[PDB]
């Protein structure tokens, strides 16, 4: 499986990095899958799994995140890592990774995004 | 003004054949239906045929098959053909025309005899 | 406050009031069977329609095949109790649906109001019920008592999915078209529902489902409670008038009856396909029809076969009718007052309005036709609530109508056998072996509701030629959602007609059921030798069917068309290799993710242009995918589109037929200046409407005609993308499997991602060609239909402006003190174009957007 | 609003147990039919138990005896007592308040209100 991290709460306009790392029981023989074309989702309760950016060939991203998020690789690191800036209370979700095409995915990790109520 | 002037009609023999005709002044009749009515003694009037602008019709049930209705736009002309008339036929008849107004012609009596 | 205000269960015991076995207008001696009275005058009898039709006692499929792309059988549903408790529950949950809408609660108040006429007697003073307007109800002592109905709703008959609106006729009396209106029966049931195509929508919800859509089958139980509407108001348009089809060429279908109550019970588009000659005939013939009430009303002076008193009665059809009534009571009809009622019963209660309320995905027109029959089960609330249908709030299922589609919602909806063939109906088309290179002809299949609507010239009347005399008197002449708010302000809910006693009619009541007319099978199976690729063939060659060897996709329709392993793509030379490759176990993955970067790349292509008028994308690949122009290439279409236009595009060119326009006759009045001017005013005012009327004339004609066409070439330009989905899919998963269990177990993969992709993908693409799609309808309307218009306009103004300068010339006398500021104003009006407006003639905001 | 809050859901093992609980906000809890559902993804909810006000209970066919729906109106609160899990019970497990709108309920049509779940996995 895979292993994310990063999340947690922060103000509109605030920034995040969520990151993921594909764990000991992901298999490496006689492929290593996290090599392949690797997704950021997100979801809310309630509401459809969306794709949110995604890496391979091609570095794509959901439209109401173009210009906000960035996806890249660490190699050094062997991680797929989302910078999430200027966050907004609708991107609130659980966001999770995943190998493209693929069964592979992490549990979640929470992202939450709001103003302190006044 | 509209004018609807009818010709025709019974005395006729049971079994027997008829035409009513009817002329329209004083409007085009082009885009409005037309159609007959009739009326016994005592009785309602009731629709015996209709007739669209289009050529489309419609008939009283119990005269489908016996009676035709027609028009001629550019005469301005309705005609209703009646075939193997009944004594239940017996009556007296109306053209209509179905537009912004109250149009029928005088009426004119049929008489169905044995 | 609910419409149904009671929990009925179909084991519930009989009582004789709301519960009770009744026995309905029949030919024969029909049996008392259970039913439900779920409101005052509406009734539900869960039992198969094999009463209502003597012919119609068998459940089985018919001898010879019904004529119609979807039909379902099973002589065995609605046998069991459970069945039949279901099926009570599922319409009356739908009653309270269609009710729990603004637009609902109108058309069920208005339907419950409308009782059938009283015109039962001979006798021109009399009041009488119209037997077959009853029905008998049986008392748990085993005695009846008869009652006034306006409703049943019953099970369908042996066609399940076959949902019409039912009525018993009168020897002498055309009751569901003389105003005075019979008890409606409608075969329905809420346990099947039909799958349709959809793609119009994908700009709002770029994330809409593949596949199919279920129609809510309370949109559906809306439109036949449309057509009891009509029919209880005597008001439905003979089936007699019908739109009918040219069926003779090779692209038409075989054969097509849609008929005008239809047309107008659909509402949207559809309507409009009638033109204003024929509307407003039918409007002035009800109204007189309505007028013969009043007057029968008038000379009323008694009522029989019942306690109720006659000014009772008289009131209650005051009422159905909205008639005036002055001080000394008597009746009459008022124009205004009849215009907003028939408005009301004809052009604010339409299936199209009726989408709107629910919020649910809908076919936008009839054309769209039914693809598939649904199992469905909507009395669960876990399946489909009263406020969302199918689509629950807070769940998954709430945006882009998911819980429509049948693919994501799919434990709500079961596919079952379309007892119609696929090519049951069908014309045999033939690319001549010569053509191809002597080689066999190349001859498939076309499914009848594939092909092309074709409506006939005739359909098509006005009265533009006709003079008109100019009068000093003459008469100078949409449906918003406020408009129907105030509409809606106009009900007092409440207030309906008494359940009132009735001497008992016979134990057996005689009944036929209005006689129809009869309709022609389409000639079947029709050759067509041909001297090119249709768009049908090059579809046909985007297909495949079961097969154990993998799938080559070739640039060659030719070649497809003969080999079932090799499909047709209109993608470039460079995919077709790249797809066609053998693919180690480590580079799948990342074969994958190319080809839908490749699939995503080709077919969202647009190429803009500023070369063409009202034209301002292309889609390149539409000319290869279908073949459009007879030219196989992207580049022939690119360039074939800014030469001629979107004419290209055409299956047909539309007649637009606009003769030279009547002249204006105008009166003098040679004693009197007011009245000389006010008529010199009205042809100013008559020539306004004479362009509104032109416009209004080629839109009818633009719709029917020229925008169908537009819409099935979308429709098909769907399936295209779709197939090569389809085919892509086939082979990557023909690619997996041909891996190691070990291999495969390390490649995780998943189908369900990649058809995901694709499907978004082709929402992309169909976004695209649906924006260039509207624009060229409209182009066409704008530039090869409307110019038409405007010369004859043109002409027409120039001769009126002469006509009415001569006049103010002849009558100048008359008009002293005036003559120069009425030259003024007849020079300027008759000067300058009355500009097209298209919002003005279609609420589409899809099509208005583009204008 | 009103608030369904679930516990109790886990990893649990073929014949394993489980004591799924849900806490309801406001002060109408004495009102609710209150109800447990199962929901796998691709899947609409099905009922597994269900209570009245009085304390009458109801169980999906799959049930078969193996679990007990119980309430405190006290605590606001309804219970699912689940014994021999199999893997035909996963999913996530929704607490449900209904009530009784005349010849309809809340849930028909449908404004009745539900928790977003205590995920049930069995190993």
């Amino acid at each position: 499986q895979l292993v994310e991290s990063g999340g947690g709460l922060v103000h509109p306009g605030g920034s995040l990095r969520l990151s993921c790392a594909p764990s000991a029981s992901l298999p490496s023989t006689p492929f290593n899958p996290f090599n392949n074309m690797v997704g950021w989702y997100r979801q809310a309760p309630g509401k459809q799994r969306e794709m949110v950016a995604s890496i391979g060939l091609r570095i794509n991203y959901a439209d109401s995140v173009k210009g906000r998020f960035t996806i890249s690789r660490d190699n050094a690191k062997n991680t797929v890592d989302l910078q999430m800036d200027s966050l907004r209370p609708e991107d609130s979700a659980t966001y999770y990774c995943h190998i493209e095409y693929t069964h592979y995915w992490g549990k979640g990790t929470l992202v939450t995004v709001s103003s302190e109520p006044k | 003004q509209v004018q609807l002037v009818e010709s025709g009609g019974g005395l006729v023999q049971v079994g027997g054949s008829l035409r009513l005709s009817c002329v329209v002044s004083g409007s085009d009749i082009s885009g409005i239906a037309m159609g007959w009515y009739r009326q016994a003694p005592g009785k309602r009037r009731e629709m015996v045929a209709d007739i669209f602008s289009g050529g489309s019709t419609d008939y009283a049930g119990s005269v489908k098959g016996r009676f035709t209705i027609s028009r001629d736009n550019a005469k301005k002309t309705s005609y209703l053909q009646m075939n193997n008339v009944k004594p239940e036929d017996t009556g007296v008849y109306y053209c209509r025309l179905y537009g912004s107004g109250d149009y029928w012609g005088q009426g004119t009596q049929v008489t169905v005899s044995s | 406050m609910p419409f149904v205000n009671k929990q009925f269960n179909y084991k519930d015991p009989v009582n004789g009031v709301d519960i009770a076995y009744i026995k309905i207008p029949n030919a024969g001696q029909m049996q008392p069977v259970k039913a439900f009275k779920i409101h005052n005058k509406i009734w539900v009898i869960p039992e198969r329609d094999t009463f209502t039709n003597p012919e119609e006692g068998d459940l089985n499929p018919p001898p010879e095949a019904k004529q119609v792309p979807v039909s379902y059988y099973d002589s065995t549903y609605l046998s069991t109790d459970n069945e039949k408790d279901n099926y009570l529950k599922g319409v009356t949950k739908l009653f309270e649906r269609i009710y729990s809408t603004d637009l609902g609660r109108m058309l069920l108040t208005s339907i419950v109001r409308g009782i059938p006429f009283w015109g039962g007697s001979t006798i021109d003073t009399e009041l009488k019920v119209i037997d077959t307007n009853c029905i008998n109800v049986i008392q748990p002592d085993g005695s009846y008592r008869s009652e006034e109905l306006n409703l049943v709703i019953i099970g369908p008959s042996a066609d399940i999915i076959q949902f019409e609106c039912k009525s018993f006729g009168h020897e002498v009396l055309n009751l569901t078209r003389n105003g005075y209106g019979s008890t409606q029966y409608i075969r329905f049931s809420p346990d099947f529902t039909f799958g349709f195509e959809e793609s119009l929508e994908v700009d709002t919800n770029p994330l809409l489902g593949a596949g199919k859509f279920a129609t809510d089958p309370a949109v559906t139980l809306a439109h036949q409670l449309i057509h009891a509407g009509h029919r209880l108001y005597g008001i439905a348009i003979n089936p007699n008038r019908v739109f009918k089809v040219n069926t003779n060429a090779y692209y038409e279908m075989s054969g097509l009856e849609v008929s005008f109550e239809e047309l107008r019970t659909f509402g949207g588009h559809d309507a409009k396909f009638i033109d204003s000659l024929q509307e407003n005939e039918f409007r002035l013939y009800y109204y007189n029809k309505f007028k013969d009430i009043a007057s029968t009303l008038n000379k009323a002076k008694s009522i029989v076969g019942t306690t109720a008193s006659l000014q009772y009665m008289k009131n209650v059809f005051k009422e159905k009718y909205l008639l005036s009534e002055d001080t000394s009571g008597k009746f009459s009809v008022d124009k205004l007052k009849f215009d907003k009622l028939y408005k009301m019963l004809t052009e604010i209660y339409t299936e199209d309005n009726f989408v709107k309320f629910f919020k649910v995905l809908n076919a936008k027109t009839f054309l769209n036709f039914d693809k598939a029959v649904f199992k469905i089960n909507i009395v669960p609330k876990v399946n489909y609530t009263i406020y969302d249908g199918f689509n629950l709030r807070n769940t998954n299922l709430a945006a882009n109508f998911n819980g429509q589609n049948t693919e994501i919602n799919n434990m709500n909806f079961t596919k079952l056998k379309n007892f119609t063939g696929l090519f049951e109906f069908y014309k045999l088309l033939c690319v001549r072996g010569i053509i191809t290179s002597a080689l066999n002809d190349l001859c498939i299949k076309v499914n009848n509701w594939d092909l092309f609507f074709s409506p006939s010239e005739d359909n098509f009347t006005n009265d533009l030629n006709k003079g008109e005399e100019i009068t000093s008197d003459t008469n100078i002449e949409n449906i918003s959602l406020d408009l129907i708010q105030q509409y809606y302000l106009t009900f007092n809910f409440d207030n309906e007609p008494e359940n009132i006693s009735i001497e008992n009619l016979s134990s057996d009541i005689i009944g036929q059921l209005e006689l129809m007319p009869n309709i022609e099978r389409f000639p079947n199976g029709k050759k067509y030798e041909l001297d090119k690729y249709t768009m049908f063939h090059y579809l046909r060659a985007q297909e495949f069917e079961h097969g154990k060897s993998r799938i080559a996709l070739t640039n060659s329709v030719n070649e497809a068309l003969l080999n079932p392993s090799r499909v047709y793509t209109f993608f470039s030379s460079d995919y077709v290799k790249k797809v066609n490759k053998a693919t180690e176990a480590a580079m799948f993955l990342g074969w994958v993710e190319q080809l839908v970067y490749d699939f995503t790349d080709e077919t969202s292509e647009v190429s803009t242009t500023d070369k063409i008028a009202d034209i301002t994308i292309i889609i390149p690949y539409i000319g290869p995918a279908l073949n459009i122009g007879n030219m196989l290439y992207k580049d022939d279409f690119v360039g074939a589109l800014i030469f001629s236009g979107a004419v290209i595009l055409l299956e047909f060119i539309p007649e637009i037929a606009i003769p030279v326009l009547g002249t204006f006759a105008l009166v003098s009045y040679i004693a009197n200046k007011v009245l000389t001017v006010q008529t010199i005013d009205n042809a100013l005012s008559k020539r306004n409407e004479k362009w509104d009327e032109v416009y209004k004339y080629i839109v009818t004609n633009w719709l029917a005609k020229v925008n169908t066409q537009i819409d099935l070439i979308r429709k098909k330009m769907k399936e295209a993308l779709e197939n090569q989905a389809e085919a892509t899919k086939a082979i990557i998963n023909y690619q997996y499997n041909q891996y190691t269990e070990e291999e495969k177990n390390n490649i995780n993969f998943n189908i369900d991602d990649l058809s995901s992709k694709l499907n978004e993908s082709i929402n992309k693409a169909m976004i695209n060609i649906n924006k260039f799609l509207n624009q060229c309808s409209v182009s066409y309307l704008m530039n090869s239909m409307i110019p038409y218009g405007v010369k004859r306009l043109e002409d027409f103004d120039a001769s009126l402006k002469d006509a009415l300068l001569k006049y103010i010339y002849d009558n100048r006398g008359t008009l002293i003190g005036q003559v120069d500021r009425l030259k003024d104003k007849v020079n300027n009006t008759l000067s300058t174009d009355i500009p097209f407006q298209l919002s003005k003639y279609v609420d589409n905001q899809r099509l208005l957007s583009t204008f | 609003q009103v608030q369904l809050v679930e516990s109790g859901g886990g990893l649990v093992q073929p014949g394993g147990s489980l004591r799924l609980s849900c806490v309801v906000s406001g002060s109408d809890f004495n009102t609710y039919i209150m109800g447990w559902y199962r929901q796998v993804p691709g899947k609409p909810r099905e009922l597994v138990a269900d209570i009245t006000t009085e304390g009458k209970t109801n169980y999906g066919g799959s049930v078969k005896g193996r679990f007990t729906i119980s309430r405190d109106n006290a605590k606001n609160t309804v219970y699912l007592q689940m014994f021999g899990l199999k893997p035909e019970d996963a999913g996530n497990y929704v607490c449900n308040a209904d009530w009784k709108m005349g010849a309809w309920t809340a849930g028909d049509y449908g404004i009745d209100y539900w928790g977003k779940g205590t995920l049930v996995t069995v190993s």
